[PDB]
DNA sequence: AAAAAAAAAAAAAAAAAAAAAAAAAAAAAAAAAAA
DNA sequence: TTTTTTTTTTTTTTTTTTTTTTTTTTTTTTTTTTT
């Protein structure tokens, strides 16, 4: 996915509609003076990459990043992103069909943003999982060093160089869709709990006295015969035209006066039972006895579904944990080789850390020499940037991503590191689209492309150098 | 009941029972107050707490005013009710008094 | 020509993550006293 | 003259709360297709 136009609408230090054509595939270097606007053309990528954390994008809301507040005007601030698809091998699914392929994120003013694809609207998770897919994560990259952070690459605490690797091998996204399915999970799982002790306490003691009832029901249904019989055979007899007369030849003589207490004695039952039970119980118990075994039937299916899918999570994590260790293997003699390369008589290595596991996190050691270094935090700012460079690099020789992102990687090296360092991305790594902010010149003069930008008349204009 | 889905089922069942019998001859002496208090019902819903409910009464007060061959006393009450209620919170409930304003106006 | 269905938008409430602030513990450095 | 003890200061780590953004549910509005 090679970068070829950009288009900035209302964004930070941008009023105007800015269209940067002219991307070079290879390297792109954009330069300035300052206070010019190229960390917001590099914050504007990242925002139309998706951003949750809005302290690297330098904002402390959504509307802080319209120009002026959105107070001046421009109540709007869209990105527009233009891919190219030439290349089909790192085009991501669904979208090979597609030589052309634009991402735009608006927000306006009070709300919250919005995606489009290619014209199309589309929700967050969907662009989300589109760049999540070229491993272009800007929420846990391994391909932009924003301004100031190259000095503070090693500083990062062994969990965030574990997920570089992570990212490198491409189990990221299955380990932070791992935790959301755990919790989840937990979460589901208390309600079910609750829902399985709901059915305890309030289901089958209420179903237990819908059967009493029904027993009783089919007590009452043969006092329910005996008035039909008895009753009719009564009134039939003090009735006395022919069929009375043939109801009474199968019963001559029967007495009066007990027949009539009979019937009294039976309709005393039938008013008690009539406010006992009601006459349609028998389809109800149907009805309910029918429910709570698809109920149950349920409960079984969602508690096979729980076991399948955590036996599914507990197999899949040995093979992440086998394409971790043999991604590392890899990338630390990479990252030994390029800092063997860029400093010379030197070397560095990423180790798990002591005593624990290489899936506990890494830790980055350095030799200058014959020497190991204990601590690095006595290296110097150029030292530690060649180290986070290296680091990148690496990850570029393991798997490249086709976008690295590099605010001021140059702001401690010297005049030879950072000449020698834009020789090899024009030369070496080639395989990413580099888009590169600098203010030295060794840097952007081994450019392939480059643009400056400038302040006017209140706005920030894109000049293709 | 505290659901809103019955009470604006309910609302709406006065609106459009009211609204229905509106053809003279079988309706202003069969059924004299059993109507009068569904109006009167109509009126007091205007004050629920959800504006959903708020809004179906507003809505049946308009499906009320079209068809008038009686109760032209109870069209200045909805009058009233409406200019009060033309500045409540929801926009839903106010642009629904909108409606029943000039649905009034025009008949 | 009208009605029904589907999709998008709006409003209210709840949840999650990140940033900032606060507190506690551990280690390091300096000064003083005693043998 | 060296070691030990006490006090003070600084840094790092961990924990808590709030804010912003996102998500969820229901209802309303708009557009298209079919009877
Ligand atoms: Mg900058």
């Amino acid at each position: 996915m090679k970068v070829e136009e950009l288009i900035i609408d209302g964004f930070k230090s941008y009023a105007t509609r800015t269209v940067i054509t002219d991307w070079d595939p290879q390297f792109n270097a954009i330069t300035g003076l300052n206070g010019s606007g190229k960390s917001n053309i590099l914050d504007a990528i990242c925002f139309v990459l998706g951003i949750a954390s809005m302290s690297t994008v330098r904002a402390s809301s959504l509307q802080d990043l319209i120009y002026k507040r959105g107070q001046a005007g421009v109540t709007k601030a869209s990105v527009t992103i233009v891919f190219d698809n030439t290349d089909k091998s790192n085009s991501p699914i669904g979208f090979t069909n597609s030589p052309q392929i634009s991402v735009t994120r608006q927000v306006v003013l009070g709300g919250t943003s919005k995606y489009l694809i290619n014209g199309h609207r589309a929700p967050q998770q969907s662009v989300l999982q589109l760049f999540q897919s070229v491993q272009l994560n800007i929420n846990n990259p391994n391909f932009l060093i924003m301004q100031g952070k190259i000095t503070k690459v090693l500083n990062m605490k062994p969990s965030e160089i574990l997920s570089l690797i992570e990212e490198a091998a491409g189990t990221k996204m299955f380990e932070d869709r791992r935790e959301k399915a755990e919790r989840t999970m937990s979460k589901k799982e208390t309600k079910l709990q609750e829902n399985r002790t709901l059915l305890t306490e309030e289901i089958e003691p209420k179903l237990e006295k819908l059967r009493n009832e029904k027993r009783m029901f089919l007590e009452f249904q043969s006092t329910q015969t005996d008035l039909e019989k008895t009753e009719r055979i009564v009134v039939s007899y003090e009735y006395y035209f022919d069929l009375v007369r043939n109801i009474v030849k199968q019963n001559e003589g029967i007495d009066l006066d007990t027949y009539r207490e009979r019937s009294k004695q039976l309709n005393e039952k039938f008013q008690e039972l009539r406010k006992k039970v009601n006459p349609n119980i028998m389809n109800m118990i149907e009805n309910v006895e029918k429910k709570e075994a698809a109920l149950k039937t349920m409960i079984k299916t969602i508690e096979k579904d729980k076991m399948k899918i955590q036996e599914t999570i507990s197999k899949l994590n040995e093979y992440k944990r086998e394409t971790l260790v043999k991604t590392w293997e890899k990338v630390t003699l990479d990252f030994g080789n390029i800092f063997a390369d860029l400093l010379p008589n030197s070397f560095a290595k990423l180790v798990p850390c002591e005593g624990k596991d290489v899936t506990q996190g890494l830790e980055v050691k350095v030799k200058l020499g014959n020497i190991w270094k204990e601590s690095l935090i006595e290296l110097s700012g150029g030292q530690r940037s060649l180290i986070a460079l290296s680091l990148i690099m690496a990850l570029l020789q393991f798997r490249p991503a086709p976008m690295y992102i590099l605010d001021q990687v140059d702001a401690a090296l010297d005049l030879s590191h950072t000449q020698n360092i834009g020789h090899l991305i024009k030369t070496r790594f080639k395989g990413s689209q580099f888009i590169v902010v600098s203010l030295k010149e060794g840097m952007f003069a081994n450019a392939n492309r480059v643009f400056r930008t400038r302040f006017q008349d209140g706005t920030s204009v894109v000049s293709i150098m | 009941n505290s659901s809103i889905t019955l009470r604006c089922s309910v609302v709406e069942a006065c609106g459009n029972i009211v609204a229905e019998l509106a053809q003279d001859p079988q309706t202003m002496e069969h059924y004299k107050q059993q109507i009068a208090v569904l109006i009167e019902l109509l009126e007091e819903r205007f004050q629920d707490s959800n504006p959903y409910v708020r809004t179906k009464a507003i809505q049946g007060c308009s499906k009320i005013c079209d068809l008038s061959s009686k109760f032209n006393k109870s069209k200045a009450k909805f009058t009233s009710l409406a200019v009060r209620s033309l500045q409540d919170r929801s926009s839903l409930v106010r642009r629904n008094s909108v409606k029943l304003l000039s649905k009034l106006l025009l008949k």
